[PDB]
RNA sequence: AUUCGGAAUUCUUCUCUGCGGGAUUCCUUUGUAGCACAAGGUGAAAUUUUGGGCAACAGCAGGUCUGUGAUGCUCCUCAAUGUUCUGGGCGACACGCGCACUACAAUGUCAGUGAGAACAAGAACUACUUGAUCAAAAGAGUGGGGAAACCCCGGAAUCACAUAGACCCACUUGGGACCGAGGAUUGCAAUUAUUGGUCGCGCAACGAGGAAUGUCUCGUAGGCGCAGCUCAUCAAACUGUGCCGAUUACGUCCCU
């Protein structure tokens, strides 16, 4: 019927929701903006890594919808795509057999680890006492 | 160090004849080979291609590369 | 008055401890009757010490400072007992006390640390079986 | 339908591979789309012999004050300094510059346990052989006329085939000169 | 802009009794003038109908008349008088505008004006000092 | 430039411990004693264009 | 008919939740509907300073933190029936205030 | 077959909305758009012969992405980091004078109108010119 | 961590003389039976203690320990 | 088909949080001569998981009697070293020293356009919208709204731009010190500028810095802005928060 799913992703405060779901043509939008809008160029294969890697077969008739908010320009491009790649899985878990969500899976892992877990590094508090997290006052003697 | 600003009778040929047979154009280039500023320079290559004597590579806000048109 | 509570909005009741022997506020006290009277110091801090100890205490100690003897000041510790020192639990397991005896010449402050006997944070037991 | 990635969707990794035996194992030659990443390559001690080389160079770019932690914009310049590379050299741009880390280093240098000639560990001279080219092209576009890419695509070219014109040449004949006499 | 040298370009060019360099843009070639400044220069070269994208050294005669005239009075030409340097003169109460030689020598009346009454200022000015309260 | 395979890796010598010395095995089976600068390992390779053992 | 909201504050969380977990119970035993608990984010305060009287030696801070806890329940049932529910000895630090909803 | 606003290029919509505003000769120029600094915060004249113009086309873009804004949260969206001296450099909002005379030439043409209760919105001829001109530049 | 101390080995060599024919060689079924035998209030203690009382058994199996006495 | 902003149903993937779970050298192998170590596995996390707090016993003639209604002993005590009021000073100098901020440009400056955080604070002062506007900015003035409900879909700056914009290697559109003339705001009081905005001056050094020298091992250094505190007005400081994000080593006892 309605053939839904809902997944996340987050790099350091951005957090992606995606949402796929079963159409009759393939369209993926990022917080509104389709894939072919987003710059800089560099940031969209970022993106579009996680779909090139498995095929674009693979999302022949699915509608894919991604908001993203928190982090900065390079965080919501990492939270993004791992929203979409973790969407994939999800939905051939929910709607296939696990022989071909066995083969989807392996292959985003053999390209990269952070495609579908995410990454745990977080700031560093401040200390006083010291300029940052590790710089302490200059030394003067005489 | 003393570059012209503006193109004189023997510079405007030679960049319609001998700048289209240079494997790489570029506008700092050109500068040093005719002894013009790289804002003239720049705007005599938009020139070139304009009229399609020389070939767009990589394209940028700031940075242009030309070459032969064959 | 002070602070213009309205009239019969206000009441207070007067309960009483359970033990002296382990309250360093009534302790410190004590210690400062003795000292403000002709007492000796090692005699009046060996009371308090003997008697919170008596009194079911699991450590005591008992610190006076400042112009014992003499024109230079010097400090005067007992210890008797466990007691710890370091952590975040040493805040429920210790209870403390201060004062400031005016003496005739300067002044002299006393403290008292008293260990109220959850568990430790890292005592473990085992459960004898059958 | 999967296709193996090309560098800036032009340049094909299909072939890479460098001549020289001792540093082949320290040279990643694993394809990707973008010079940009966010992995933890400095956990491990031996961890930075697997990211990719043309990843590398763009890390060595992002030096002084200035370039600090402007790694989107050291990827623009890298993406017109192989399109520089293949007009001058009518090759690949990926295997020219496998070409240049594979010589920019001296092979023996000289140290103060006792100065003495001492044998330089093939890490070593993968990560000399960037340094000095990236210092190199950064030095000679400082009060000039020419942009960066031009000068990088200099420096690169003309280490590649062991010209003495380029930056990190002259200090590996300077180096490896000064070794062979504390022999 | 692929338009050829005149035989008429003029590497230096006169303008208010100031050397002006006959290679910059417009606006930036009389900014060498006193008195007119980045800010300054592009409205004069609005009033007086100058394509701001020429070299100065192209211009004529009649050109260097009409800008040099600007700059003289901006008053005529609807230049307000929030924009002028000198405005309620302290002496005269008249608003102008000061240009080439004669903004030195009306600083000079300011200074000279201010000691002969003794003021802080003055004496501040007379012995060489800070006289904008910094340490 | 002969080419020399590390075997093994017999300790951290100098004064402030910035030179190591191995053992190579010529592979151009003979195994000499040298000083490494830099970071090596076994089964490295060296490009060889003695020493006392720490 | 109406709906009633009880507000529940205070510096201690034993004793926030102590107070909620017995307006529930005694809701209950009324049978009266119940729109709740809802856990709102607890404020932190916070005051930093130096911990020297004089200004002497290495310049050393110390932070102290303050929590403040806040929980709601909506209820249905009209005031006598609220009269009811939440008249107990409730311990002291926790306030409780009543807000009739629009 | 269709197309919408956000399926195109931001800036490609501004160009183009533009011109027309330029071509057609019927939107009303503040005479202090001569001279003026478009904010406080900058240094110098904008420079562009036709800046009144690209701002009324990016004013109107703005108001239909969030419908409700006022000047002040225009002006958020145009500051800018000034240039303070030998000191540290800090972010200003831009003036809203030119935001309110941005919003009168609109309103006038009928685009925009006032909010309700608050901010201003966009009329349904606006939603007819700002839709129409985004298959204008889709087709190229 | 790294190096187990005094209070973990010493807890930890009761609990195999009292309860030896309820632990085997598996870490996490030992865990549960740990918890309910013991009283303290850190759960990274009783971690560790578990820990050691599993490599204690696997000595057992082979030849007898210093310091345990099953009796 | 795709977008935008009335009525409805349902429902917790994301957000909120009081108590819980989870990691233990747990598993395999090597060097092996009980304690342990290295590589790998499992895994969100693999070694004190990461970052902090608390921290023994003895001592210094270390600082503070300018915090305190903590004090010994001293001093002055009625035109007084008490107390209040007025004015000035603590801000004075072409001298020396410590610590910062801004630069010496093209990996740039200027003019546009895009996308887009977190910690906080607010009278119970903070702040929106609209006038002013048939014409600079800073301002003034009117209606309203508040503490996960208002500010707020918190429109930060680094950053990006296929923007077919300007400048072109020069003390120059780099740099912004010093000074002049209008005008507005805080205050009882701006003359030693309280601060902000407009035009002008820029012909003030400065083109990468001698001998010496500080801090630093991963979301770290460096770079970039934002809140709080002081506060009627003023942050080149301190205390916190987020954004972009590396080079090198994982060693030794040479110097200390
Ligand atoms: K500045
Ligand atoms: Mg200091
Ligand atoms: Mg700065
Ligand atoms: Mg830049
Ligand atoms: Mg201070
Ligand atoms: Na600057
Ligand atoms: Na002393
Ligand atoms: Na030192």
């Amino acid at each position: 019927a309605l053939k839904q799913v809902q997944t996340f992703g987050k790099k350091k405060t951005a957090i992606a929701v995606a949402t796929v779901t079963k159409a009759a043509q393939c369209n993926i939008k990022v917080n509104g903006v389709p894939l072919q809008q987003i710059l800089p160029d560099t940031l969209r294969a970022k993106i579009m890594e996680a779909i090139t890697v498995v095929g674009s077969k693979y999302y022949s008739r699915l509608r894919i919808d991604v908001a993203v908010h928190g982090g900065g320009q390079v965080s919501q491009a990492y939270a993004a795509r791992q929203a979409i790649a973790k969407g994939l899985i999800a939905f051939f878990q929910k709607y296939h057999n696990e022989v071909e969500k066995a083969a989807l899976k392996d292959k985003f892992l053999a390209y990269d680890k952070f495609l579908l877990i995410a990454d745990p590094r977080r700031c560093e508090p401040k200390k006083w006492g010291r300029h940052s997290a590790r710089t302490r006052f200059t030394k003067s003697y005489r | 160090l003393q570059n012209a600003v503006m193109f004189d009778k023997e510079t405007y040929d030679k960049l319609r004849s001998e700048v289209p047979k240079y494997k790489l154009i570029t506008p700092s280039i050109i500068s040093d080979r005719l002894k013009i500023a790289v804002s003239i320079a720049a705007a005599g290559l938009k020139q070139l291609c304009r009229e399609k004597l020389i070939r767009l590579v990589s394209c940028s806000s700031k940075t242009r590369v030309y070459t032969r048109i064959v | 008055q002070r602070f213009n509570y309205k009239e019969g909005k206000l009441q207070l009741y007067v309960e009483r401890v359970e033990v002296r022997g382990l309250s360093a506020m009534a302790q410190v006290e004590s210690l400062r009757f003795k000292l403000l009277s002709n007492l000796q110091v090692r005699r009046a801090a060996m009371g308090i010490i003997r008697y919170v100890m008596e009194s079911g205490a699991k450590g005591c100690e008992v610190t006076v400072g400042g112009k014992i003897k003499g024109q230079r000041a010097k400090s005067m510790t007992f210890r008797d007992g466990y007691m710890i020192k370091s952590g975040t639990a040493h805040k429920s397991f210790v209870d403390s006390a201060c004062r400031h005896c005016y003496m005739r010449a300067g002044c002299i402050g006393v403290k008292v640390k008293i260990m109220l006997p959850e568990p430790l944070p890292d005592v473990i037991t085992v459960i004898e079986p059958k | 339908s999967s296709k193996t990635p090309k560098l800036f969707n032009k340049w094909s990794f299909e072939g890479l591979e460098t001549s020289e035996l001792a540093l082949r194992d320290h040279i990643s030659t694993t394809a990707a789309y973008v010079p940009h990443t966010s992995g933890r390559w400095q956990k491990r001690r031996f961890y930075k012999a697997r990211m990719p080389i043309v990843e590398r160079l763009a890390n060595g770019l992002m030096f002084k004050g200035r370039g600090n932690g402007r790694k989107l914009q050291a990827a623009r310049l890298l993406k017109h300094t192989l399109e520089i590379i293949h007009l001058l050299t009518d090759e690949n741009p990926l295997q020219v510059v496998v070409d240049a880390v594979s010589k920019g280093a001296p092979r023996e240098d000289s140290t103060r346990v006792g100065r003495q000639a001492v044998d330089v560990s093939p890490m070593r001279r993968v990560n000399e052989a960037i340094y000095q080219m990236c210092k190199g092209a950064r030095e000679a576009a400082f009060r000039n006329l020419k942009s960066m890419p031009e000068c990088l695509a200099d420096e690169i070219v003309n280490a590649s085939k062991g010209s003495s014109n380029s930056y990190a040449i002259k200090k590996k004949d300077e180096v490896e000169r000064v070794a062979k006499a504390n022999r | 802009s692929l338009t050829l040298i005149p035989d008429h370009f003029q590497h230096i060019v006169r303008l208010l009794n100031t050397n002006v360099e006959g290679k910059r843009k417009v606006p930036f070639a009389l900014r060498m003038v006193k008195g007119v400044g980045i800010r300054f220069a592009y409205l004069v070269c609005k009033k007086a109908g100058i394509d701001v994208e020429r070299r100065a050294g192209t211009l004529t005669a009649e050109e260097l008349e009409k800008i040099a005239e600007i700059i003289a009075d901006p008053a005529k030409f609807k230049i307000p008088d929030w924009f002028l340097n000198r405005q309620r003169d302290p002496k005269t109460g008249k608003t102008e505008h000061l240009s080439s030689s004669m903004v030195d020598t009306r600083l000079r009346d300011d200074l000279e004006r201010l000691k002969k009454m003794r003021a802080h200022r003055g004496v501040r000015h007379a012995y060489g000092l800070r006289v904008r309260g910094q340490h | 430039a002969q080419v020399g395979l590390i075997i093994k890796v017999l300790g951290r010598t100098g004064s402030r411990g910035n030179v190591t010395q191995v053992r190579v095995r010529l592979m151009a089976n003979r195994t000499i004693v040298r000083n490494v600068k830099g970071p090596c390992k076994e089964n490295d390779m060296l490009s060889l264009m003695e020493a006392r053992r720490l | 008919g109406q709906t009633v909201r009880l507000t529940i504050t205070s510096r201690n969380a034993k004793a926030v939740e102590s107070v909620t977990s017995q307006l529930l119970t005694r809701a209950r035993d009324e049978k009266v509907t119940i729109h709740g608990p809802v856990r709102l984010p607890t404020r932190t305060l916070k005051i930093t300073t130096r911990k020297t009287p004089c200004g002497n030696g290495t310049n050393t801070w110390d932070t102290f933190e303050l929590k403040i806890y806040k929980r709601i329940i909506d209820l249905h049932a009209p005031t006598e029936q609220v009269k009811k529910i939440t008249s107990f000895t409730m311990e002291s630090g926790v306030d409780v205030s009543i807000t009739i909803l629009d | 077959k269709g197309a919408t606003l956000k399926d195109v290029s931001a800036w490609r919509w501004i160009k183009t909305a533009a011109r027309h505003f330029k071509q057609e000769g019927k939107i009303f120029v503040p005479n202090c758009t001569e001279i003026m600094k478009s904010s406080h915060g900058r240094e110098r004249a904008p420079q562009n012969p036709d800046w009144y113009y690209i701002r009324c086309a990016a004013v109107l873009r703005a108001i239909y992405l969030r419908p409700g804004v006022g000047y002040g949260g225009l002006s958020k969206r145009f500051g800018n980091k000034k240039n303070y001296g030998s000191r540290p450099e800090h972010t200003v909002t831009s003036s809203t004078g030119p935001l309110h005379w941005a919003c009168k030439s609109l309103t006038k043409l009928g685009l925009v109108e006032p909010g309700a209760q608050s901010g201003q919105r966009l009329t349904r001829k606006g939603h007819k010119f700002a839709d129409s001109l985004a298959f204008q530049v889709q087709i190229r | 961590g790294k190096i187990r101390t005094k209070t973990v080995k010493r807890a930890s060599r009761q609990v195999v003389e009292k309860y030896y024919s309820k632990l085997n060689f598996d870490f996490y079924q030992n865990k549960r039976v740990i918890m309910d035998v013991t009283i303290a209030e850190s759960k990274k203690l009783k971690n560790k203690i578990a820990g050691y009382t599993t490599h204690i058994m696997k000595r057992l199996a082979r030849g007898p320990v210093r310091g345990i006495s099953l009796k």
